[PDB]
């Protein structure tokens, strides 16, 4: 990871313009939950 | 059978019809979806010994932006099309003063006759399509992302944010199958957007090159 | 693998191998599977009936009785019908000679140095467990007969193939065999 | 994005178990009525989502590239950071806010 | 189907036409002799390759002591009670685990399946 | 691994032997010879070898 | 209704198919013309194929050979009675339709037959053990993974397929 | 289906092997193909590769001079009946023919007709042969062959036969795509494999619709088939989906089959290491292989190339072209 | 034969599958045999060392054995053993402990 935050190897060639697509480093990450995706139309409008 | 091929000459009018659509050139929307009783009652029922002859498939058009761009695509009737054809189609080509062709091959032309293409490529562009690559849009399926083609001042505008060189950006090769269906040549640069799993959208910047 | 009775000649083996009908071309395609055989100190193969006629067996009712045991079988002439039409030019036994003689470590200069030369390799280098001196050529017939007719049942699926990892197949050289 | 229904996602900033933190540490009475603005938790939401940037640049291109690097997670903030949720579910206040 | 041979110098005799009787014949390839053919079928090859294998059976396996043998089938020519029986014990031999029955009794080794 | 053996408590192996007098009582008991044999009657006897060597058939 | 013709391979095929109906003295039993049915018939071929090519010769051939046949005698009998109409009996397709009951039956057998040859692939464990906690249905596959190592012991993962609910076997 | 898994499926996809021990297509179907099993087994046949050995049970040369002999007591009914109308044959013949069996049981399973066979195997060579049928009433199934009409207007003829027997054994395509052995056919009990569509209340459903499992690769063909689902059919080829679709799809196409065999065990790891190595192995525009001659044909120094795989031969080359090192 | 098998392969998923059943129910029945104070169930339940399937092994049976994933082949001619009888596919002839 360059200071640009790209990816490059040592030809300066960009591999990834932000690492992991995101720009993020991976001990900080954690599993989560979307609770937008999978209710019916109905459940949704009424929880939201 | 002859209904076999007539659904394939549909068909590989259909993707022409897609291709000439994302490339950027004007057809019509009735063009676009046209369903194979349609095709048949517009050109015939039975092209073995019939008036469908893989002549009269051919199609005018022309690009959005400018009304004299005219591109053809033209399906020769021999299967190992050759320079004699090539050379016919040209010079046809050149009474109605056109610049860019397509050429749908039934199998595969002689290896002499696509070294003339490459040959004839700066005045005149042709392409080598076969029938069994065109029996499918590519574009569609859930592998390939969407492919952006990106214009002059757009590519140099993103060399100038970037700061990068040309050298520097990833590269896709002028015989990859997105690339033959875009048309797209040597120097010029495709965008694509694909989703992403960890943030959600990703855009790539690809060098033909 | 043969070897004279752990007294001399070290390393002395035979391979007798039936070629795959997977083979594309007109010629492959119409014989068959050809049974051939690889000697020693010989540069490539030799068809197996020319061996069976280098031996002094010139009718091939007499190769055939050697191999096929019993002429009521008739599943097992198909399996050596296009052996004997790719050793059908060579009739003579002195040809036969000439012909493994050929394609020895050296070619002679001479012809009758070929057939010599493929004369003694019949008489030690094949088999030597079998015989080394004089008549016992036809003690050769009747196991290099039984060699083929070994190849015919496994090919017929009527015998399992031979486990290499078998250790009844196997023997320990001890201390005494090794000095 | 995800086709077949799967929500399991990793995603840096763990705001169930901060909204939980927050409860604690405030000592949120969940049977009260709270004094957080759903206003205040929009506009809230809004200049939080302005200040987690990655890409900077007030180019086009850089403008596309911080939303859609922050797309997934802009996403699953304003689904859980709702107002309607925030009265209803978390009951926070605005200091916990 | 079987393979027949020359009557003077026993070598292989060749199925070849007779241009002017119109008649299969074989002939030797080192010799002048010719035999008329009755069979009039040359080459035949069964592809599913389906063959009994109670032929292929050795009487002499009922002195095998590591075959097991049973008690309820007889033998149907001399109504011995006792008979080993075993798989179809060979490579290539399809899907089937079709036991084979050999009578173990002296001066027989009739071979059935059931 | 594997390719490394002991032997067993019991195991013993054979030291080598030569085969003329058992080639002796087999051609005293029957044994009919390879020289003095007819190829009809290979089909319905048993082959008999000896260290790998075919030395004749026996019908009992 | 049969117009006739001039060609000498039309009309013998003609001929041919009406020597086909007098087979069984069905034609007797019923009392219809089969020489002006077998007309209707090369005639309703000859519209179909437009030519006295392979087609045209090999389907007035399968329709002799299935005409002449003993096994399917009701076939001829519904033919010269009238039940199958001429212009359908130029156009069955083959065997799967023109044909007796046995052979269709045993068709119909061996296409259910190759149902169990060829699905393979064998997919399902068929464990039908652990009824599921959500919707109740005991159709599930068990997965063992995360042998032996530091802490986690194997243990099956049993998932439903028609809920998608997942449980610990715990 | 048996699928590699592990370390020599890792090797595979790192080395991007150009013939992968089990290539398979997983072949998806659009209409009522996806509903009924009936049509799902006309799509079945369709793809299957089927030689003629597989459909004949026993093939045998006769001799008979006349068409009116018919040595064989039950064909001489209908090979009368093709001479009773003699067509498209001068009746002077080679007295050698060639007749076959056909088994019933394979003949319905591939949905084959007679009439189609006969097609087949003279329009594929052309006029230089001669086929008489029957229809299936027989219980004997019989096609009969003949050479040349127009022969006796080197080689012999018994050898040309036989030459001509063992050639239909082998390499005569009846029906289907060559490159593809077997296929299969299974509801997916897995959502992976399942059609997930949104209903219009807006939940997610999951339907079991009839997929096909092959074994070997041909996706260009099989996309290109009427009846399958262009939009999802896929194998694991990396190589076939590379020179079909191109360097995106089969950057996804190694992502995926990576994660496949990475999460197999249960084992999870990150998804930024995936995405690292699959931007890597396609980041030049072609597949670069984890390997010799996918590294050291890169434009990286010498130096880099010199620590790894050949170290003599970078040095020769370097030396010999005077190629500088930049030491990044 | 079941749908896409051949006879051997029928035959060994039936056998295989009864002896899976077997194993996993005498399994079972001595998982549930264990007291509260029993030490394999203390040391699996915490996690730190052992597992269900080696509690099954040491109380009840150890179950069938498998080379490259297939029962015990015939190593003789059409038997495991010189002990075992010619052509027995049973459970002890062919490795189920
Ligand atoms: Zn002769
Ligand atoms: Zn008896
Ligand atoms: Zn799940
Ligand atoms: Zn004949």
């Amino acid at each position: 990871v360059k200071y640009d935050a790209t990816v490059r190897n040592s030809i300066n060639q960009v591999v990834q313009l932000r690492y992991g697509e995101d720009g993020l480093a991976g001990e900080s990450v954690e599993f989560q939950n979307l609770a937008t995706l999978k209710p019916s139309n109905k459940a949704f409008e009424k929880k939201f | 059978d002859d209904e076999e091929e007539t659904y394939r000459l549909w068909k590989i009018r259909k993707t022409i019809m897609q291709l000439c659509h994302d490339r950027g050139y004007l057809v019509t929307q009735d063009g676009l979806d046209q369903t194979l009783e349609e095709f048949k009652a517009q050109f015939g029922g039975k092209p073995s010994e019939g008036r469908p002859r893989r002549t009269d498939l051919t199609v005018l058009v022309a690009h959005n932006d400018d009304p004299t761009d005219q591109m053809f695509v033209f399906f020769p009737e021999e299967p190992k099309v050759g320079i004699k054809t090539i050379k016919v189609y040209c010079q046809r080509m050149q009474e109605e003063n056109i610049t860019r062709a397509l050429i749908v091959v039934q199998q595969g032309m002689t290896p002499s006759a696509k070294q003339s293409l490459v040959d004839m490529a700066p005045k005149y562009i042709l392409e080598q399509f076969l029938q069994q690559e065109l029996l499918i849009n590519i574009t569609e399926h859930e592998l390939v992302p969407e492919h952006v083609v990106m214009t002059k001042e757009e590519v140099t505008e993103l060399l100038a944010r970037y700061k990068l060189r040309e050298n520097q950006l990833p590269r896709i090769q002028a015989g990859d199958p997105v690339a033959r269906y875009f048309g797209i040549k040597r120097g010029q640069v495709v965008k694509i957007i694909r989703p992403s799993e960890t943030a959600g959208r990703y855009i790539t910047y690809r060098l033909v090159q | 693998r043969s070897c004279l009775e752990n007294s001399s000649r070290p390393t002395s083996t035979i391979w007798v191998s039936m070629l795959a009908r997977g083979g594309q071309g007109a010629k492959k395609s119409a014989i068959g599977q050809r049974i051939v055989a690889t000697l020693p100190y010989i540069k490539q193969e030799v068809p197996i009936i020319i061996v069976f006629r280098a031996l002094g067996f010139v009718s091939d009712r007499d190769i055939l009785e050697h191999i096929i045991y019993d002429f009521e079988d008739p599943e097992m002439m198909e399996m050596v019908k296009p052996s004997l039409d790719e050793a059908f030019v060579i009739q003579e036994q002195n040809v036969a000679l000439n012909f493994i003689g050929s394609r020895g470590a050296k070619p002679g200069v001479t012809k009758e140095k070929r057939i010599k030369y493929a004369k003694e390799v019949l008489q030690k280098e094949m088999l030597p467990h079998v015989g080394v001196s004089d008549f016992c050529e036809t003690k050769k017939a009747y196991f290099l007969g039984y060699m083929v007719h070994r190849l015919l049942l496994a090919a017929l699926g009527r015998r399992e193939l031979d486990d290499r990892d078998h250790y009844g197949n196997k023997r320990l050289d001890l201390a005494g065999p090794l000095l | 994005i995800f086709p077949t229904g799967d929500s399991k996602v990793v995603l840096p900033c763990n705001l169930l178990r901060m909204i939980w933190n927050a409860q604690k540490i405030f000592h949120i009475n969940p049977r009260l009525p709270s004094d957080l603005h759903p206003i205040k938790v929009v506009e809230g939401v809004k200049e939080l989502s302005k200040k987690l940037v990655i890409v900077n640049g007030d180019d086009p291109l850089s403008r596309q590239a911080q939303e859609n690097a922050t797309l997934l997670f802009n996403i699953h903030l304003r689904s859980t950071l709702c107002s309607r949720r925030m009265a209803e579910e978390f009951r926070l206040s605005g200091e916990a806010f | 189907v079987g393979i027949r041979f020359c009557q003077e110098c026993n070598n292989m005799l060749y199925p070849k036409e007779d241009k002017e009787n119109r008649i299969l014949l074989y002939a030797c390839r080192n010799c002048d002799y010719q035999q008329e053919a009755d069979n009039s079928c040359i080459y035949v090859n069964k592809i599913t390759h389906e063959v009994d294998e109670l032929t292929q059976i050795i009487a002499d396996v009922s002195q095998d002591p590591t075959l097991p043998r049973t008690e309820d089938h007889p033998c149907q020519k001399c109504g011995h009670k006792e008979a080993v029986f075993f798989q179809s014990h060979s490579a290539r031999a399809e899907d089937a685990m079709r036991l084979y029955y050999v009578c173990t009794a002296p001066h027989c080794g009739h071979r059935w399946t059931e | 691994v594997g390719l490394v053996k002991n032997l067993a408590l019991m195991a013993y192996i054979s030291v080598g032997s030569q085969p003329s007098p058992i080639l002796e009582f087999l051609e005293e008991w029957s044994m009919e010879n390879l020289e003095e044999i007819s190829p009809a009657a290979i089909a319905d006897a048993t082959k008999i070898f000896v260290n790998g060597c075919w030395v004749g058939i026996h019908k009992d | 209704r049969a117009p006739s013709t001039s060609d000498s391979v039309r009309l013998k095929c003609r001929e041919m198919l009406a020597a086909a109906l007098r087979t069984g003295d069905d034609y007797i039993a019923i009392g219809a013309d089969e020489e002006e049915l077998g007309s209707q018939i090369e005639e309703a071929i000859y519209q179909e194929i437009r030519n006295t090519d392979m087609k045209y010769k090999n389907r007035v051939r399968s329709r002799i050979s299935n005409l002449k046949d003993a096994k399917n005698p009701n076939l001829r009998k519904n033919v010269l009675c009238g039940n199958i109409p001429p212009d359908l009996f130029a156009r069955m397709t083959a065997e799967e339709m023109a044909s007796d009951e046995l052979k269709e039956m045993r068709k119909n057998l061996t296409k259910e037959a190759i149902r169990e040859h060829q699905m393979a692939k064998t997919g399902g464990t068929q464990t039908d053990l652990f009824t599921c906690g959500k919707c109740k249905k005991k159709n599930c596959t068990y997965t063992q993974v995360q042998t032996r190592s530091a802490d986690e012991p194997m243990t099956t993962f049993v998932v439903c397929n028609e809920c998608g609910n997942r449980w610990k076997f715990c | 289906k048996n699928v590699t898994l592990g370390v020599p499926r890792l090797k595979e996809l790192i080395n991007i092997s150009k013939k992968p021990k089990t290539p398979s297509l997983t072949v998806f179907l659009l209409g009522q193909s996806a509903r009924d099993a009936e049509r799902a087994k006309d799509i079945l046949c369709r793809l299957e590769h089927t030689t003629l050995r597989k459909v004949t049970a026993n093939t045998a040369i006769y001799y008979d001079p006349n068409p009116q002999s018919t040595v064989v007591a039950e064909d001489q009914e209908w090979v009368n009946v093709y001479y009773e109308m003699p067509d498209f044959d001068v009746a002077r013949i080679s007295p050698w023919l060639l007749r076959v069996e056909l088994d019933r049981k394979h003949m319905t399973d591939r949905k084959l007709t007679m009439e189609q066979i006969a097609e087949k195997i003279n329009a594929g060579f052309g006029d230089d042969l001669n086929c008489i049928f029957n229809d299936d009433n027989a219980e004997k199934l019989v096609l009969r062959i003949r050479i040349m009409n127009s022969d006796e207007n080197k080689m012999d003829d018994d050898v040309f036969l036989r030459c001509i027997e063992s050639n239909m054994l082998t390499d005569m395509t009846l029906q289907g795509i060559e490159q593809i052995s077997k296929v299969y056919m299974h509801l997916p009990q897995t959502d992976n494999k399942k059609k997930i569509i949104i209903t219009e209340d807006g939940e997610f459903k999951a339907l079991q619709e009839w997929i096909l499992e092959t074994d070997g690769v041909s996706l260009m063909r099989v996309l290109s088939e009427k009846d399958v689902d262009p939009v999802r059919t896929t194998s694991n080829d990396i190589v076939e989906i590379f020179t079909v679709l191109g360097i995106e799809a089969v950057r996804k196409a190694l992502e995926r089959e990576l994660y496949h065999v990475i999460s197999f065990d249960g084992s999870y790891v990150n998804y930024r290491h995936l995405a690292l190595l699959c931007d890597t192995m396609t980041c030049r525009g072609h597949l670069m292989a984890i390997t010799r001659h996918g590294v050291n044909r890169q434009d990286t120094g010498p130096l880099m190339k010199c620590s790894f795989e050949e170290t003599v031969d970078v040095l020769m080359e370097a030396a010999a072209h005077g190629e500088s090192d930049p030491m990044k | 034969p079941t749908p896409g098998n051949t006879l051997r392969q029928t035959f060994e998923n039936q056998v295989n599958r009864i002896l899976n059943d077997a194993r996993d129910k005498t399994g079972s029945s001595a998982q549930k045999s264990l007291s509260e104070y029993n030490n394999f169930k203390s040391m699996v339940v915490s996690g730190a060392k052992g597992s269900k399937i080696n509690i099954s092994q040491v109380i009840a049976v150890v179950g069938q054995q498998n080379v490259e994933g297939k029962r015990i082949p015939f190593g003789f001619k059409h038997r495991t053993l010189p002990h075992f009888i010619k052509d027995d596919y049973g459970p002890e002839s062919r490795g189920f402990v």
